């Protein structure tokens, strides 16, 4: 491909989570209910990673990523995720093009600078081979806009027990350069049956650098209280470790608590290291002495 | 690394005896069964004789039978195997084999072998 | 395939008839936990895996939750809460030549027993001690793959088998892998027995607008009760209330 | 009584080809079936015991297989030092230890 | 090695009678043997597979049975539309695919 | 169903060689074993040669070794067979048998057959 060098350096920046990062958990309905869950979510107020100038370069995959972005034009495109991307590990590749959303699980032969050059769309350099392709997707076409900012894009992505799961969405926002604070709920998009090794990713960007910047985060396995309203939409969660109200209201199962006092758990200390200590004996007895006998 | 090693070979007239040795010494002798095997200068393998652990069963070839009295000492970690009555046929080349068990007819096979001793039967200087 | 190199295919969306294969005398081993075979087809199924592969006759017995030896530790591993069947019929008439079937591999030897239903495909030699194998075969330097012998004249616990494994899992997911059912006019406003891709039970049907589910297949109450379904053929939300009762 | 043949008599190879010899009884014997290398210059050895069992000590290139009544040796490397006369032999039956016809194995 | 043999050469019968065959081999193949319908006007047909499977697509009239050296074909109802010769082939020793002789079978 | 046609025969002078082909239509011809089968104008049926599902393994009859070379092209589902160097003793028919399994030598028989193509060595018009 095209090496691109004109890129300043500089160190990520960071960002606020706020209260981010709630999805719909299962596929069942429930109402006017106050559901306690265990399952990998953004944590409140967590420290959420920010970059750019045209900036993607190589990001951990640790357990999930919350991806979000605030554009005008559409100038993100796809994304690849893998181990090694050096078509000696499995690896995916979403990209919505001007044509429609496809996704392949072929082992591509990947470069170390993959990009998209354009208002028209022409330069198509993001890989060289494809071989040993074993899935593929694709969605119906559509046609789409290459032309403060207006809309914020969130998207969650998690890969458990061979599933690749995503979730999305998008809302209108007034806000440039912040995360807006806030509750918003993201419904599930697609569930991918496929088994690929995930250690790895990297975003896709679209000669004239357009305004586009981005947010990442990192989901962890936390429990959540989640209310849910009369027409079953989650309006409010309650991240359960938090602080010390937070587990209270846990306790309480509520998100209302009295003046008082209240039990919550217990405190314990960890142990450091293990110990062992054994007899300074040193013999082998012999067990071949009553297994290998030629006469019982 | 068990040492098997036989002696007593040599020629004889057809009709006179002679007595075979073999000694061992790298392994437990008083608890494992012994055979002889003869290796015809021609031919293949055949089994002579067998004796077990203590003298009480023994067993002869067909074609060897009422000719040859197999023996054992333990103290002395040797066998012995008195051939008597030789004829023109057995001009064969002898081994002292060892049988894994303690019997002497069992599906066990024979473990370790020993360096032959040669024989002669025929009227020559 | 091979053992270290098991084959696995997905199966949904299907009119799935296991009869054909529990009344077939073809296999030898047919073995279910968790689910009885005859029971087979009135369950539906959220999605199917099917495990192929072919192994030695001694070693039909390490296929099987909580079992340790060469191919349970070093190949094959199953959960011990597995839930599915197994399946395995000597091959005998296919995989055997008089010279040596050598197209089958297992592994001898790896660093540590490896975690329930995953696949190792690396064939890096093997360190047994401390000198650096450097990519080159020798001393302390042993191949993990070993090539069965398989051949007409083998004894009857070496002849190969071929075992196929089907895996059933179940969630909070749209089944899609259902059996022969032939499916019925539904009526509302009154206690009837339901089936629901099957979800059995009673209770009243009621046409509930009310209810949304915009990507919810079913919904429920505080315990562990169905309050409303979605209808699988035409799709709208349907409540479920339990007929009366009382003391007299 | 019992019968014990030998298919093969002499067979030629390389050092890198794969050698296998079969063996042959009149009546079944029940895995009861043992292999013996002998070389010509010293005392024979043995190398399977049992249908399928290999002894101690020895290389794991040989390899035997088969139950019932017919049986085979197999080797997969062809060390230059594996020329030798290899018999087979029978412990189950009344005749006690019958030996087979020798198998002599030259490399070309 | 090993020879295959033919008992019968010429039977006779009716469309209503029953008709046995029998293959004899040399030395045990257990079980590894295979029959074939040979119309003389036509590609012959294999019927049974194995030493007592019947293929697909074939009457159940014919019927195997046999296992270790001797073997045996029945057929139950003669329709006249069975006059073939038969031969029975063995898929186990060394010899590959060794062929029996033929077994004329004419109604009369 | 399936198709199995063949064609090249005809007569030759002995000493002649001729080439043979068999064309299969009616299943799936990459992953099968295919067989040569000849029958004697006077006697019964003759294994003759075999093929594997991809061209590694292949064995011949005792009395056509060094002669007969079979060949398979998996592109236009067919095989063939050149017979080289042939006697008075080759004025069979030859069929084109299938194998049910993948491999050449194993206890799986010929499944599906064709109808033979006739041959004739000898001196004539
Ligand atoms: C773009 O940069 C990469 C490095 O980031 C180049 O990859 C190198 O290619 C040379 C051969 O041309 C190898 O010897 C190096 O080992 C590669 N580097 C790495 C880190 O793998 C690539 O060639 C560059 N492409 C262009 C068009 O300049
Ligand atoms: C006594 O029995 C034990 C039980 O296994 C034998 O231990 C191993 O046996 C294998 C078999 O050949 C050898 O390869 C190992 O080297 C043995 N282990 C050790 C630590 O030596 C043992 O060999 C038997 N005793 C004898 C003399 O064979
Ligand atoms: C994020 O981490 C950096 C360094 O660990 C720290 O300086 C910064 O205050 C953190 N931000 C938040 C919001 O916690
Ligand atoms: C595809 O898989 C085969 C499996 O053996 C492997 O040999 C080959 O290297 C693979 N190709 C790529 C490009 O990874
Ligand atoms: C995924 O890859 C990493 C490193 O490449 C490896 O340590 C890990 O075992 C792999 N896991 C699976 C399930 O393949
Ligand atoms: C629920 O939906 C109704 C319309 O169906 C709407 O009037 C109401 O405001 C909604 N309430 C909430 C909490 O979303
Ligand atoms: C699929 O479901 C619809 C529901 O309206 C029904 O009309 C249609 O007949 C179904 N398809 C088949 C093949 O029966």
């Amino acid at each position: 491909c095209v090496n691109l060098t004109t890129r300043t350096q500089l160190p990520p920046a960071y960002t606020n989570s706020f209260t981010r990062g709630v999805y719909y958990p299962d596929k069942v309905f429930r109402s006017s209910v106050l559901h306690s869950t265990q399952d990998l979510f953004l944590p409140f107020f967590s420290n959420v990673t920010w970059f750019h100038r045209f900036d993607n370069p190589v990001l951990p995959f640790n357990d999930g990523v919350y991806f979000a972005s605030t554009e005008k034009s559409n100038i993100i495109r796809g994304w690849i995720f893998g181990t090694t991307l050096d078509s000696k590990t499995q690896s995916l590749l979403i990209v919505n093009n001007a044509t429609n959303v496809v996704i392949k699980v072929c082992e591509f032969q990947f470069c170390n600078d993959p990009f998209l050059g354009v208002w028209m769309e022409s330069e198509f350099r993001v890989y060289s081979s494809a071989n040993n392709c074993t899935f593929e997707y694709v969605s119906q076409p559509f046609l789409m806009d290459l032309e403060n900012f207006k809309n914020l894009r969130e998207f969650v992505f998690k890969n458990i027990d061979g599933y690749f799961k995503i979730y999305s969405k998008h809302t209108p926002i007034n806000l440039v350069r912040d995360l807006p604070q806030g509750f918003s709920a993201l419904e599930p998009l697609v569930d991918l049956p496929i088994g690929i090794n995930i250690t790895r990713f990297q975003t896709l960007l679209a000669w004239t650098a357009g305004a586009a910047a981005y947010y990442v985060g990192y989901l962890q396995p936390r429990t959540f209280l989640l209310k849910y309203n009369e027409n079953g939409t989650i309006t409010d969660a309650v991240d359960c470790a938090l602080d010390p109200l937070s587990e209270t209201k846990c306790t309480l199962k509520s998100f209302t608590v009295e003046k008082g006092i209240y039990q919550t758990s217990n405190f314990r200390v960890q142990p450091t290291e293990s110990i062992v200590r054994f007899p300074n004996i040193t013999n082998l007895c012999p067990f071949g002495e009553v297994f290998n006998a030629t006469r019982f | 690394e068990v040492q098997l090693v036989e002696s007593g070979g040599g020629l004889v007239q057809p009709g006179r005896s002679l007595r075979l040795s073999c000694a061992a010494s790298g392994f437990t002798f008083d608890d494992y069964a012994m055979h002889w095997v003869r290796q015809a200068p021609g031919k293949g393998l055949e089994w002579v004789s067998g004796i077990s652990w203590n003298s009480d069963s023994i067993d002869y070839a067909d074609s060897v039978k009422g000719r040859f009295t197999i023996s054992r000492d333990n103290a002395k970690n040797s066998l012995y195997l008195q051939m008597n009555s030789l004829r023109a046929e057995d001009t064969a080349l002898y081994y002292c084999a060892k049988d894994r068990g303690y019997e002497i007819l069992t599906p066990a096979s024979f473990d370790y072998w020993g360096q032959g001793t040669l024989v002669t039967v025929s009227s020559a200087s | 395939a091979s053992v270290y190199a098991w084959n696995r295919k997905r199966i949904s969306n299907c009119v799935a008839d296991y009869s054909v294969l529990y009344n077939s005398a073809s296999f030898s081993t047919f073995k279910c936990y968790g689910v009885s075979p005859t029971k087979l087809n009135d369950l539906c199924f959220t999605n199917v895996y099917a495990d192929s592969f072919v192994i030695r006759g001694d070693e039909v017995r390490q296929i099987a939750p909580g079992q340790t030896g060469k191919i349970a530790d070093y190949n094959y591993k199953l959960p011990d809460d597995f839930t599915g069947c197994v399946i395995a019929w000597n091959s005998n008439n296919l995989d055997s030549k008089v010279g040596g079937n050598y197209n089958y591999l297992y592994r001898l030897f790896r660093k540590s027993n490896l975690k329930p239903f995953e696949r190792d495909i690396s064939t890096e030699i093997y360190q047994a001690g401390s000198t650096p194998c450097n990519g080159v075969e020798g001393f302390n330097c042993y191949f993990p793959l070993q090539s069965y012998g398989f051949q007409p004249t083998n004894g009857v616990g070496y002849q190969p088998y071929r075992v196929v494994v089907l895996s059933f899992e179940l969630l909070h997911a749209p089944a899609t892998v259902c059996g022969p059912k032939k499916s019925t006019n539904l009526v509302k406003n009154k206690c009837v027995n339901f089936n629901f891709n099957g979800l059995t039970g009673t209770g009243v049907l009621t046409e509930s607008n009310k209810k949304f589910l915009p990507f919810q297949q079913f919904g429920r109450d505080i315990a562990d009760t169905t309050d409303a379904v979605r209808d699988p053929q035409t799709l709208e939300i349907l409540d479920i209330t339990p007929c009366s009762f009382g003391g007299v | 009584d019992i019968q014990m043949t030998q298919s093969p008599s002499s067979l030629s190879a390389s050092v890198g080809d794969r050698v296998t010899i079969t063996c042959r009884a009149s009546q079944s014997i029940s895995s009861y079936l043992n292999w013996f290398q002998h070389k010509p210059g010293k005392a024979p050895k043995l190398l399977i015991y049992g249908a399928s069992s290999l002894q101690s000590g020895v290389p794991s290139r040989f390899s035997g297989s088969g139950s019932g009544t017919d049986f085979t040796l197999t080797i997969s490397s062809l060390q230059p030092e594996d020329f030798a006369t290899y018999y087979c032999q029978q412990s189950y039956s009344t005749p006690p230890y019958t030996f087979g016809q020798g198998t002599k194995l030259e490399i070309k």
